[PDB]
RNA sequence: GAACGAGACUCAAAUAUAUUAAAUAGAUAUCUUCAGGAUUAUGGUGCUGAAGCUUAUGUAUAUGUAAGUGGAGCCGUACCUGUUGGUUUGUCCCAUUAUAAGGACACUAGCUUCUUAAAUGGACAAAUUGCGUCUAGCAAUAAUGAGAUUGAGCAAUAACAGGUCUGUGAUGCCCUUAGAUGUCCUGGGCUGCACGCGCGCUACAAUGAAAGUAUCAACGUGUAUUUCCUAGACCGAGAGGUCCGGGUAAACCGCUGAACCACUUUCAUGCUUGGGAUUGUGAACUGAAACUGUUCACGAUGAACUUGGAAUUCCCAGUAAGUGUGAGUCAUUAACUCGCAUUGAUUACGUCCCUGCCCUUUGUACACACCGCCCG
């Protein structure tokens, strides 16, 4: 995003990337059981985990 | 208006009648201050509950 | 086109819930258009925690 | 002092001339309860004074600028009815031919048989709102 | 049944009757000014300005829509 | 700042009352310690308290703040 | 008529709450032939009312 | 609260609250980002304008 | 002193009614100028008993909707009407309204037993605390009925009666109910 | 040792800013157009042509004002008020484009009360003449910012044939899709109205009404294929139009300097300027497009209503009620709801009558449970 928007909405709209992900998590990858996520926005590059029961999955 | 102190207080109450007999006398703000380490109050604002009986304790 | 009617950018329909496609129940107050009911259990996890 | 007219009388109704002028002169039918401050300042009577005076020597001059609203300094929108469009004369009418062309107003609905004036013949509540429960 | 008939009217033809008044008034007020006949409150605005003499009359103070009148008696 | 009208005006005659509890405390005068609330415990005119009223939360359901609109059929 | 009024003791709120929170009168003559009326309004120790009548007693003291 | 909201009216609320605090500076340019990613960790994205 | 209201005093006024004084610290330990205490008179049972007769008729002109939520303005209007009183006779409200609420209260019984199958059963004695706390109530009554379409205005129609409730029948504003359900009361015991 | 529920905890806010502390907010000093107090102190000085004003006017508006005029003024300084702006690590600077650090100096020549919660800080009542029983003298109101700031969020066991298949890519089965219920192509309807019923709004005025004049909010919202908050000019009776500016936000609107309430006038309590329903015409706005209507002003009309039967609601204090504003859906349209501030009473301070809910004791022929069962 190339816009200056605020904090008000910066902790929505790429706030709910995390949601509108827990589900898709859930849904694609539902072969392995699908625990949990953590993400950390760092500068110039973002990376988000995913913990599993079947992690070569 | 309870007219005794309701609710559970006996896991402190009755533990310093051998084991915390002395180490606190008839003053309130005292026993205040002894409470916060002989057992680990987790959430602490019920300190005062756990520690203003000994008013009525040592009174009676 | 030809008979390609309703330039829909006047009322809400139809520029309406991305998520979910609930046509009478958005909401908008940050811009997210997720049918509020679903909302209601998507709270957690976005922040939105009830403090009271 | 109250001692000179106690009434007076105009075109088309006899002027109950006992409140002060600021609140009596609007008892003409086709004048505001502010359009009579708009032309009688205009008409260079004392808005103060009660209407026991302001007779004749007055009323002189307050006749004939109703019939003449737009040579008397009025600009047309803060008139009554501008926009006939039929002469396109943006007039004033006043308690005899406020009635007289009302009908003939909507004898063109009737004309026209648009339904604004059906309403206006079916009975109604005057706007287009709901009639589930108005009705009456 | 006070309905006053009553044009809104000055009349000095009963200010040499307006003062008959003061003895032996005492709370005179636009609205006890009902105690006179033809009784008026939007020229009695009026009726009672040249009521402050200073000198067999008397007054507190002048308020909107409050106006309270009284003899300077003995 | 703040407030409307009456709750400034209530909050100035609290100044000069805050103040001179804390301005004659420290060099001017002794005896202006218990004779600054002989006056003010035979009154005390709200005037050292800080006062813990404020408008409390309107709740779901109506329109008061503790009032909520009924007499739908029972 | 102005006959005086002072009182003893505020009970429970009889009459079916009506709050009639009766009182043992006493007078201000004697001590002891001083008796029950069943008042309306809440009483504290102390308050010197003057009573018409002096006959009724109200029997009914819960 | 309820969807199809038929029955026995009541709301729910979401409170979320971004607190942030402040830290002035007057120093050369680089001196900062040499602490670039510690203490980095979710929830906090740092700002610092060099102007 | 703190006396002189806005005008006159607040001293040399004390009735004793026998054996009826006792009533309330009204003014004399409580001296004022004016009546605006803020908020807090609805704490515990009786706080307004240690609360003079002067605050409460000053609020108590807030009712119909319009004219509640207006005190200073209320206390405008019967501060203006208090030298309607200095024109009646020239006499102060204190001794006016404490010798109105003498009479102007429902003297010691009223009527209700009214949750049995009648109601006639009735109170032996009214609580001086409960005679005046209506007392200010009735003739707030007879202001808004004096007051109310054509007859003559707000400021000076409550101070109309209050000498006039210093004692008894005048008209109906308010001495009548006062006296109608007293002879009720002893219809009914 | 039972365990969950309730407590306990969690939030707002009352609360000690002792401590940490500043794009902002600031108390404070300093400095920025003698700020009238020659009615606190003071000078050149005034009737002697001065200030002022007359004439011609110098960019085919500098207009000083000397001349006309005028009769007395022009000019000095200030403890107090009132100021641009700068002193939040300073007075000069070193240095630097300039600031900070470097020096002297105050040796703090703007600090932490407020704004801002960061963390800690904070109620226990010892004592109450009656051997209330060698156990609850709860008359200690005291004491105290505080008897909780006290309002709220979470909410067990047990279930209902409560509601939703028209919250969804939760969904059984059913159904129909080359003759679509879908998807929609356009318009209408959900707004149709003799009537019943429901929550509301506005009022039925002289505590008011009317035009001015005084002057205070708080919760917050605020544009990025941008269509938002809005400044300041311009053009408009207004609706609204042109041209530029700030604010991605404690920075700009914004001291969010809102509304009754305050004062003065106008109306005298007339179904009247109370009240604005109804209704004609014009002027506009957004939507390509606006009609039993998409809203918004201007003149005009001035309905009922003069306080509302039987009945029936909501509430014990910053509460009711009055009065605004934010937000929600929103291209445009709030009488609605979710918030918020402001004004701020009455009357209890309690009982089981009313209607419900609990606890047992008790009767029962009821157990789709008194809306029961059931007799001729």
């Amino acid at each position: 995003a190339n816009l200056p928007i605020s904090k008000k909405r910066k902790f929505v709209s790429d706030g709910i990337f995390k949601a509108e992900l827990n589900e898709f998590l859930t849904r694609e990858l539902a072969e392995d059981g699908y625990s949990g996520v953590e993400v950390r926005v760092t500068p110039s590059r973002t990376e988000i985990i995913i913990m599993a029961t079947k992690t070569q999955q | 208006m309870g007219r005794v102190r309701t609710k559970t207080v006996k896991k402190a109450a009755k533990v310093i009648i051998e084991k915390y007999y002395t180490r606190l006398t008839l003053d309130f703000h005292t026993n205040k201050r002894i409470c916060e380490e002989v057992a680990i109050i987790p959430t602490k604002p019920l300190r005062n509950k756990i520690a203003g009986y000994v008013t009525h304790l040592m009174g009676r | 086109t030809l008979w390609y009617s309703h330039p829909r950018k006047y009322g809400q329909g139809s520029r309406c819930c991305r998520a979910c496609s609930n046509r009478h129940g958005l909401i908008r107050k940050y811009g997210l258009n997720i049918c509020r009911q679903c909302f209601r259990e998507y709270a957690n996890d976005i922040g939105f925690k009830k403090l009271d | 002092p109250e001692k000179f007219q106690h009434i007076l009388r105009i075109m088309n109704t006899n002027i109950d001339g006992k409140r002060k002028v600021g609140i009596a002169m609007t008892a003409i039918k086709g004048v505001g309860r502010r359009y009579s401050n708009i032309v009688l300042k205009k008409a260079d009577v004392d808005l103060t004074k009660r209407a026991g005076e302001c007779t004749e020597e007055e009323v002189d001059k307050v006749v004939t600028i109703i019939s003449n609203p737009l040579q008397y300094k009025v600009p047309n929108w803060f008139l009554n009815r501008q926009k006939d469009i039929i002469d396109g004369k943006y007039w004033q009418l006043t308690s005899s031919n406020l009635d007289s062309k009302l009908r003939d107003d909507l004898e063109r609905l009737k004309k026209i048989r648009s339904h604004r004036g059906l309403r206006h013949y079916w009975g109604l509540r005057v706007r287009g709102q709901h009639t589930k429960t108005t009705g009456r | 049944r006070d309905k006053l008939n009553n044009q809104v009217l000055f009349d000095k033809a009963t200010y040499e009757k307006l003062y008959k008044e003061v003895p032996a008034y005492k709370l005179i007020t636009p609205s006890v000014v009902s105690e006179r006949l033809k009784i008026r409150g939007s020229l009695a605005k009026r009726a009672l300005i040249e009521l402050r003499e200073k000198g067999l009359i008397k007054q507190v103070v002048q308020h909107h829509s409050q106006v309270i009148y009284t003899r300077a008696t003995k | 700042s703040g407030g409307g009208h009456v709750a400034q005006i209530y909050a100035i005659r609290q100044a000069i009352s805050k103040a001179l509890v804390a301005f004659y405390q420290k060099y001017v005068d002794e005896a202006s310690k218990k004779e600054i609330k002989d006056i003010l415990v035979q009154y005390d005119r709200t005037l050292l308290v800080g006062d813990p009223r404020r408008c409390e939360p309107k709740k779901f359901g109506g329109p008061g703040a503790r009032a909520r609109y009924q007499k739908s059929y029972r | 008529p102005v006959v005086w009024a002072r009182v003893m003791k505020v009970l429970g709120r009889t009459g079916s709450q009506g709050q009639c929170t009766q009182v043992k009168v006493e007078f201000l003559g004697e001590q002891n032939r001083q008796i029950i009326r069943n008042v309306k309004g809440p009483v504290r120790e102390g308050d010197i009312l003057t009573l018409l009548e002096s006959e009724r007693e109200a029997r009914r003291l819960r | 609260k309820t969807p199809c909201g038929e029955g026995s009216k009541t709301w729910d609320r979401f409170q979320m609250r971004i607190h942030k605090r402040i830290i002035d500076l007057h120093s050369p340019s680089e001196i900062v980002k040499k602490i670039t990613s510690i203490n980095i960790e979710p929830g906090v994205e740092v700002e610092v304008t060099i102007a | 002193e703190i006396k002189l209201f806005g005008r006159w005093a607040c001293d040399d006024i004390s009735i004793s009614d026998i054996s009826l004084q006792d009533y309330i610290a009204v003014k004399e330990k409580f001296a004022r100028y004016l009546p605006h205490s803020a908020g807090r008179y609805a704490a515990k049972r009786f706080r307004k008993a240690q609360c003079p007769i002067v605050e409460r008729l000053t609020s108590g002109l807030m009712m119909k909707g319009r004219s509640n939520g207006k005190k200073l303005l209320a206390c405008r209007i019967v501060k203006h009407a208090f030298e309607i009183i200095h024109l009646l006779t020239s006499e102060n409200p204190l001794q006016v309204t404490v010798n109105a609420i003498v009479n102007s209260g429902p003297r010691e019984d009223s009527t209700r037993i009214g949750r049995a199958g009648t109601v006639r059963r009735q109170a032996v004695d009214v609580s001086p605390l409960r005679r005046v706390n209506q007392a200010i109530w009735l003739i707030c009554t007879g202001a808004r009925e004096a007051a109310f379409r054509n007859i003559k205005t707000v400021a000076e129609c409550l101070a109309d009666e209050l000498i006039n409730a210093a004692k008894g029948s005048s008209n109906s504003y308010a001495i009548k109910k006062k006296d109608e359900l007293e002879r009720v009361a002893k219809s009914n015991r």
